[PDB]
């Protein structure tokens, strides 16, 4: 766009990136509270999933959480590359009052989850349920 | 061994007319992987420019659309053909390695396995005849297997089939050397095959017929063939120049057995004897080691030319007495 | 070059035009015959001495006096009977049909139609009745007829820029007409003075709408510029008998082709006619060459020896 | 450059009130205009831009060069399959250089043959000479020495030299083979012209000039010794090596042997012929002193040096110097100095001058010079191309394109746009903009021309451009072909009026197959409906269906309503009544006129008809 | 290409090319407008039509974009501006080939110039006269080529003294399609540039300083390829001037002077540009026309002199 195309459509993409809530969601994903709640929701007893029904809300919630984690792991690079610098430049140029909710120490999404060892154990134990989508 | 088939013509592709978009190449498209978006953007820009030109834009739009729909399938077919070609190459390499490991590590008798040997020869004959000068990748795997096979060698019937194919196999080698096909590595294997053939097979009415017909093939090409061999000598490669130098020894040797010789005469016209005597200088610098064995064949060849009466004329005119003095070897 | 013998004297030969944006060279041509009880219009293709395939033919009543392609599938013929006919080729089943016709295009009793030219949707004809017609595809009657346009025999016609045309006659006059005009007199007459030598053929330069070439009874080639007074710009000695056709090469008009009653076909190479080397292409034993057509590197011609000569490689 | 506006009628004379001259550049290079705002000066003077090329030969030249440019592919660029990319790059580039040279030769030819002015021929040949020299020095050996490829080099060199100037022209061969005051051929002239031939590599001719007078005569008789020299010398000449730098090494050997032998031997010939034969053998042996002695121009010297002394470009620096000490550069022609510059390393600063000789040649020259990597973009910085920001070559090419746009030759427009599109520098959007501004000026006439324009609007995505072009095309049959919103509405209204008044097009809306395919909007649909209604009318229930369709159309849409009322009156159940009612609810000069035409008050008649219909419904 | 007679009795003021360069419009003091056609066949210029169009001397003329039809505009000393459209259903030379589409009488002083605006802005136009007031007109509905509304009025000069025959005014729009709407205006010694603001009104965005006399002509150059703008002026002080205008007292516009040329030694009456803005032309008292090309350094050099 800026390297080949004109500077007309650049404003459209800038407004899209600034107004779309994807940046705020990604920023929240780097919080310890979110990952703690996620691993608490995924960490459940096996008897419940065994006696539960395939349409149980627990299985659906676990599936949605795994999908959100996959999407985050996929889009973290794109975000850190083409969102953070533009948002920072816009906040520096114009006047915006925002409260940070991300941890600078967590340079990536793996830093906040590498401290959980039971996650892999639970993921492996959940393979004996038979649910195709969850497996 | 049924995966090698040229009837499908995976290399040949029917090129449509492409009256338009012909100048659009696949430069930015290209690990052979031609991206489709790199050409899609170019053809889209070209269509936009043509529409802006305002010259029969509505009618000729379907032509560009169908040309793009043909180009996308052309690219996909090219990618699939490249994938199939590399897969066939890998499979042929694996099969050649397996066959080499089998032939080398085999303590069982050879007279019973002669049947399988002849079958493999019959199977590879058409493969070599079909890829003699097409590509220089499949012949390599099939050229070395024939080399070792020729050295690791009712009886009358088998002896005729072997000698028959060895004669046919001798033709395709000289044919490739006359055209300078493949890399110097592949060109070197052909020298070893023809070397032992002219040294062991030919060397008694049966011998005269084979020797006579053998010289005919060499005379068919003429200077075109010898010119390629003379250029290989004193070259960049270390093994090609060695095999080429030793090969000339067998040619002149077998020719005399057939008081003059046309092989030695051709070398003089190609300026081979001239440059050869010039290299004699500084021989001390050149002389197990690859350089040592190379010089052995060099001086060995000159010794053969000095045995025939006609060689003294061409050799003496080269002023070899002054060439061996500058080196100070004595 | 090579000959094919086709058992009829060929009066006219024309290449089928190539599809827009084709990269191929001409491979299909039409012929018309003369001097038989049964004359024919025939379509032929050349395969890749050549191999020719007769695609189809159709009886033509009268001698074929002239022939032109109107489009890919439509062929216009002029008859000695005065009839002008549009034939339609049906490629799906390789047949020819009559699409439309003007049976009284020329008349006195019957008067030969001597020349036809096409600029789709228009067709212009001339004849021995000195009538000049403008026809349009799918119109039953002439758009315009200039009755008694010329008192001499009209031998040929060309467009200049439609609806302007130029005709040549049997006393060596070039006459310019417009179908919007009042009256039966031309806007301009050009001619060579001295002998009033009949002119048998005319062609317009493909790029210079003001320039025409003509061929005469005396075998001579004349180049004319209709802005440059009443006499030719060039007069060039050529054949030993009548010149029957003259064609500028359509894409490189520095090349021009002429044929004659004396049995020759000449390739003239000026590579300009206002703003020359000449090669005679047929053998010394030829009878009248009545007709030729050139498109790209392809030449076809027809002779009174019942022969068609072709080359697809004029320049290679 | 001073050119006469009109070498016929000059509009001024004395300083008699310096008149207000006015000039306006036209959209076409070859058609501009001048005039004067003064009393009794009412003439218009069409002027074409000084030194403009309108010829066909030129456009042919341009096309050929664009072909070479296009065909160069990725190789038209230079990257500042590993060590071969370099060698093969030079291979193809060097070849392109030959192609350019050729195209220019052809062009020059066609200019000498079809011409009014031959000055153009001369200038183009000069351009060719300089280009030959450039190739010979940078476009064959790729920085290596002659041993790298003796054949090609000597071929180009020998070519360059024998196309630069005409001499020795055969008009001078006979000049001396005619002149006397001496015995046969043995004056400074014959030999000078023999040596000249040798120095230029013209060995064939050289030999000929010998077998012309005293090969066998005076020598085979007088001195049998020098006869053998003069003879096997001609033999060595017969076999001057041009492929092997080895064979040459040995050749100069036999030559120096011959020159030594003859050097000290039986002198059975004239005092002058003695030396006259020695010099010939020295020159052939490569004696520097002699090679300089028998040279008429510096390039003869330079050429000789390379041919007979030492075939190494490592000595060119010295060769040129000696050559120039012998014969200074001849300022008569424009090619010599540039050649001297080429040879001596400073290739650059030639583009402006070549641009003066011919813009095109200069453009592509700069281009191939960039391809070789002899000139590059030093800039390092404003959202566009036509500047110093990119290359000097990019600049010259783009300039040429723009210049082509005003030439008005639609054949070259593809070359112009292509030139811009392939420009190795500049954003796709920048080019987009440039094309967006140029294309509208394309001199289209045919259908194909337009389709080409459109194809370029597609290829570049210029919908606003295409929309404009088409708008220009739109401005009864034409209207039918066209069938912006307002215009469509008007077309609709017209169609409705025609229907109310009441062929192939109408059927297509409801050769033929092709048309149906092309067709495959609201206005169109309405017209189709009207046509269907009329067809139904021509063909009781059908009539009712048609009337219903008509009422529906009226509801969707004054004149139409009136036509409908007229139709209803002419015809004169619940659905019908409902429709009539809706019409009454819906219910100027043009409408009144239409009503009058139909009769040949309206509201009253309508009300009466409605009442009648209601009565009919009640009876049913 | 030999000269030809216009057919005018009184002095001719302006000559203008159509878009394709195949047509020409002429206007003179004999109150006539002539249109010439360039015959394809015979490369000669031949009168297409002539007609009386004003009650006074016609000074300026101009063609509209072809995408709006065949339209010509004229300005006269009779304080009016008239618009005409060619009716192809009339014989040439009949005097009835161009129908008046409208008349603009708002000007209360004679008019010296009229220029159509770039097509990418619709049928638009400007005019300037003695009243020193520039006026913009718009054909809002491209269907009604009579519906000419007045888009704007700007006071260029403020106090024009009632006793001066010495008056000159010139107009020239910025042709550029990818640049904000703007146009140049010359008034006596002054030369100022107007630009469309965010408020849809014209504002003075800059001035072209240096003129020490009357500005006889000015024209904006096509900026195809460039990122800057170039406008040239032919002054009475005998100098051609070329200004480089870049947009990066209240302006967003920069103003450079690229060149000055006195080669004419006398007044420069006409200044014109290429279709690509690649060549610039100038004419003056010396009875000579000069063609200028730009150097690699962006200076300007005379590539030829016609006379």
């Amino acid at each position: 766009n800026i390297s080949i195309d004109d500077a007309m459509a650049a404003t459209n993409l800038a407004t899209y990136v600034r107004l779309h809530p994807f940046s705020r969601v990604m920023e929240w994903l780097f919080n310890e509270k979110v990952i703690t709640s996620l691993i608490n929701t995924i960490h459940q007893d096996p008897i419940s999933l065994g006696s539960a029904s395939p349409d149980s809300p627990l299985v659906v919630s676990i599936l949605r959480a795994i999908q959100v984690m996959i999407k985050a792991l996929e889009l973290q690079e794109t975000y850190l590359h083409l969102v953070r610098p533009e948002v920072l430049r816009y906040q520096g140029e114009a006047g915006v009052r925002r409260k940070p909710v991300a941890n600078a120490a967590y340079s990536a999404f793996e830093d906040g989850i590498l401290s959980h060892l039971s996650l892999v154990v639970d993921l492996g134990k959940y393979c004996n349920l038979g649910h195709a989508e969850l497996t | 061994f049924d995966f090698i088939n040229t009837d499908y013509k995976w290399e040949e592709i029917p090129s449509p007319h492409f009256t338009y978009l012909k100048d659009l190449d696949l430069g930015p498209c290209i690990g052979v992987h031609y991206d489709i978006r790199k050409a899609q953007e170019i053809l889209a820009l070209k269509r936009k420019e043509y529409e802006h030109s305002q010259l029969a834009t509505p009618e000729f739009l379907e032509t560009v659309e169908l040309e793009e729909k043909v180009l996308i399938e052309w690219l996909t077919v090219r990618n699939r053909a490249n994938l199939l070609l590399t897969a066939r190459l890998n499979l042929l390499q694996a099969w050649a390695n397996l066959l080499l490991v089998m032939i080398e590590s085999n303590d069982f008798k050879s007279t019973p396995k002669m049947a399988f040997l002849l079958q493999a020869l019959q199977a590879i004959l058409p493969t070599l005849e079909a890829f003699s000068s097409l590509k220089s990748d499949e012949a390599f795997e099939l050229a070395r297997v024939a080399k070792v096979l020729l050295w690791k060698l009712e009886q009358f019937t088998v002896g005729n089939l072997i000698g028959d194919k060895l004669f046919q196999l001798f033709q395709l080698c000289l044919s490739a050397i006359s055209q300078c096909s493949g890399t110097p590595e592949l060109r070197s294997l052909y020298y070893s095959i023809c070397y032992r053939y002219l040294t062991a097979v030919v060397d008694t009415r049966s011998v005269t017929n084979a020797r006579a017909r053998t010289l005919k093939a060499i005379t068919l090409y003429g200077d075109r063939l010898l010119n390629v061999i003379c250029d290989d000598a004193y070259g960049s490669d270390t093994t090609c120049q060695t095999a080429a130098m030793i090969l000339l020894n067998a040619l002149v040797h077998t020719s005399r057995a057939s008081v003059d010789c046309p092989i030695i005469d051709a070398l003089n016209r190609l300026n081979f004897i001239g440059v050869l005597v010039d290299s004699l200088k500084e021989i001390l610098n050149e002389w197990a080691s690859p350089s040592q064995q190379y010089t052995s064949a060099k001086l060995a060849l000159l010794l053969q030319l000095c045995q025939t009466r006609q060689g003294a004329k061409y050799v003496l005119q080269a002023n070899l007495f002054r060439a061996l003095e500058q080196s100070g070897v004595f | 070059i090579y000959a094919k013998f086709v058992s009829q004297k060929i009066s006219k030969t024309r290449w089928r035009p190539l599809p827009p944006g084709s990269l191929q060279t001409a491979e299909t041509f039409a012929t018309g015959s003369w001097d038989n009880e049964e004359n024919y219009i025939s379509l032929w293709s050349i395969g890749d001495e050549g191999d020719h395939q007769l695609l189809c033919d159709i009886r033509h009543h009268g001698d074929v006096m002239d022939l032109q392609f109107f489009d890919q599938e439509r062929i216009v013929a002029a008859s000695s009977t005065g009839c002008v006919t549009v034939f339609l080729h049906h490629p799906n089943n390789q047949t020819l049909s009559v699409n439309q016709q003007w049976t009284t295009a020329h008349y006195h009793s019957s008067a030969p139609c001597t020349g036809v030219v096409c600029n789709n949707p228009e067709i212009v004809t001339v004849g021995e009745d000195g009538r000049i017609n403008l026809f349009r595809a799918d119109h039953k009657e002439a758009v315009r007829t200039i009755d008694n346009a010329d008192s001499s025999t009209l031998h040929a016609v060309t467009f200049l820029r439609t609806p302007e045309i130029l005709t040549v006659n049997s006393i060596g006059q070039l006459k310019i007409w417009d179908f919007r005009q009042q009256g039966n007199e031309p806007s301009q007459i050009l001619s060579l003075t001295g002998d009033r030598v009949p002119l048998h053929c005319v062609d317009r330069h493909p790029n210079q709408q003001h320039v025409v070439a003509t061929g005469g009874q005396d075998g001579m080639l004349s180049i004319w510029d209709v802005r440059q007074g009443t006499m030719p710009v060039s007069l060039l000695k050529a054949h030993e008998a009548e010149m029957w056709e003259v064609h500028f090469h359509p894409s490189n008009p520095e090349h021009l082709f002429t044929c004659s009653e004396d049995g020759s076909l000449w390739h003239w190479d000026a590579s300009s006619w206002l703003s020359i080397e000449i090669t005679s292409l047929l053998p010394s034993r030829s009878l009248s060459v009545n007709t030729l057509d050139v498109l790209g590197p392809c030449l076809v011609c027809g002779t009174d020896a019942e022969a068609i000569y072709v080359t697809r490689h004029l320049f290679s | 450059i001073l050119v006469p506006m009109t070498v016929n009628d000059q509009p001024i004379e004395k300083n008699g009130d310096k008149m207000p001259l006015k000039f306006k550049l036209g959209p076409l290079s070859y058609q501009n205009m001048a005039f004067i705002t003064a009393k009794d000066k009412y003439k218009l003077y069409p002027v074409r831009i000084p030194r403009l090329d309108t010829s066909k030969e030129f456009s042919a030249y341009v096309s050929g060069l664009f072909e070479i440019y296009r065909d160069l592919g990725d190789d038209r660029v230079f990257n500042v399959v590993n060590s071969n990319f370099a060698k093969e790059h030079n291979a193809t580039v060097n070849l392109a250089m030959e192609a350019i040279l050729n195209e220019l030769e052809v062009f020059i030819g066609r200019v000498k043959d079809q011409d009014g002015r031959v000055n153009r021929f001369y200038e183009l040949e000069e351009s060719l000479t300089v280009l030959n020299c450039l190739r010979t020095m940078y476009f064959i050996l790729d920085g290596q020495d002659v041993e790298e490829n003796r054949s090609e080099f000597i071929e180009s060199l020998l070519n360059w030299i024998n196309r630069s100037d005409g001499e020795p022209d055969e008009e001078y061969i006979e000049q001396v083979f005619s002149v006397a005051g001496k015995k046969v051929f043995e004056t400074q002239y014959f030999w000078k012209l023999l040596n000249q031939l040798v120095l230029r590599g013209l060995l064939s001719q050289a030999i000929g000039c010998i077998e012309r007078s005293d090969l066998l005569p005076y020598l085979s008789d007088t001195c049998a010794v020098s006869f053998d020299a003069v003879s096997d010398s001609i033999e060595l000449l017969k076999q001057y090596p041009k492929d092997s730098s080895s064979t040459f090494r040995e050749w100069k050997n036999l030559v120096l042997k011959l020159s030594q032998a003859f050097g000290s031997s039986a002198t059975d010939i004239s005092g002058e012929l003695r030396d006259y034969i020695e010099d010939f053998l020295l020159v052939i042996g490569g004696n520097q002193r002699k090679i300089l002695q028998y040279s008429r121009t510096w390039y003869e010297s330079f050429c000789g040096f390379l041919l007979y002394y030492i075939p190494s470009l490592e000595l060119s620096a010295e060769y040129l110097q000696m050559s120039l000490e012998a014969n200074v550069v001849d300022i008569t022609n424009d090619w010599e100095q540039p050649c001297v510059d080429i040879i001596s390393g400073k290739i650059h600063s030639i583009l402006p001058v070549m641009e003066s000789l011919d813009s095109c040649t200069a453009a592509f020259t700069a281009m191939i010079c960039e391809a070789k990597g002899l000139i590059e973009n030093i800039f390092e910085g404003l959202e566009d191309l036509f500047s110093y920001r990119n290359g000097m070559a990019s600049y010259m090419l783009n300039s040429f394109a723009f210049e082509l746009c005003s030439l008005g030759d639609k054949e070259l427009w593809p070359v112009a746009i292509g030139l811009i599109a392939l420009s190795a520098t500049g954003t796709r959007s920048a080019k987009k903009m440039v094309i967006a501004e140029l294309l509208p000026h394309y001199p289209f006439v045919t259908n194909d021309d337009i389709e080409w324009m459109l194809s370029i609007c597609v290829e570049w995505r210029l919908p606003e451009i295409a929309k404009e072009i088409y708008t220009t095309l739109g401005n009864i049959e034409s209207i039918a072909n066209f069938s912006l919103v307002k215009s469509y509405s008007w077309l609709l209204f017209e169609a409705s009026c025609m229907e109310g008044q009441k062929v192939l097009n109408a059927i297509v809306s409801k050769d033929d197959v092709i048309i149906p395919q092309d067709i495959l909007v609201t206005n169109s649909m309405r017209q189709t409906l009207a046509p269907y209604a009329v067809l139904s009318q021509f063909y009781d229930r059908e009539d009712w269906g048609q009337a219903l369709r008509l009422l529906l159309l009226l509801i969707e849409f004054h004149y139409l309503v009136l036509l409908v009322a007229k139709f209803l009156y002419p015809i004169f159940e619940d659905s019908v009544a409902t429709v009539i009612e809706v019409i009454e609810t819906k219910w100027s000069n043009l409408y009144e006129t239409i009503i009058e035409a139909d009769k040949s008050a309206t509201l009253l008649k309508n009300l009466r008809k409605k009442l009648n219909f209601k009565l009919c419904q009640a009876f049913m | 290409m030999q000269p030809f007679d216009s057919g005018h009795d009184d002095l001719v003021h302006d000559v203008v090319y159509d878009f394709y360069g195949r047509h020409v419009a002429t206007c003179s003091s004999d109150q006539h407008i002539k249109v010439f056609k360039l015959d394809k066949d015979t490369s000669n210029w031949e009168l297409s039509d002539s007609w009386r169009a004003h009650d006074s001397s016609i000074v300026a003329i101009d063609w509209a974009s072809p995408e709006y039809g065949r339209i010509i505009a004229s300005a006269s000393y009779d304080k009016t501006v008239k618009l005409w459209e060619e009716d192809p259903d009339q014989e040439e030379c009949s005097g009835r080939r161009w129908n008046k589409l409208c008349t603009l009488n708002d000007s209360k002083g004679s008019l010296y110039s009229v220029k159509f605006a770039p097509a990418h802005l619709g049928l638009k136009l400007a005019c300037l006269g003695n009243d020193g007031i520039l006026r913009l007109y718009d054909a809002l509905e491209p269907s009604d080529l009579r519906s000419w509304t007045l888009t704007s009025e700007m006071k260029v000069l403020s106090i024009p003294p009632a006793n001066h025959l010495q008056s000159d005014f010139c107009l020239s729009w910025c042709p550029s399609r990818f640049s904000p709407e703007k146009l140049a205006v010359s008034a006596l010694e002054q030369a100022i540039i107007y630009q469309r603001g965010k408020d849809g009104k014209l504002h003075v965005a800059a001035k072209l300083p240096g003129h020490k006399s009357l500005i006889r002509s000015i024209s904006w150059a096509p900026s195809i390829g460039r990122w800057y703008q170039l406008i040239a002026t032919g002054c009475k002080d005998g100098r051609i001037r070329i200004f480089k205008i870049t947009e990066k007292l209240q302006s967003n516009l920069q103003v450079e002077l690229l060149s000055e040329h006195d080669d004419h030694n006398g007044e420069v009456w006409s200044v014109s540009w290429n279709l690509t803005g690649t060549i610039l032309s100038s004419a003056g008292d010396d009875g000579k026309v000069r063609l200028w090309k730009a150097t690699y350094s962006n200076e300007f050099k005379c590539m030829s002199v016609i006379t």
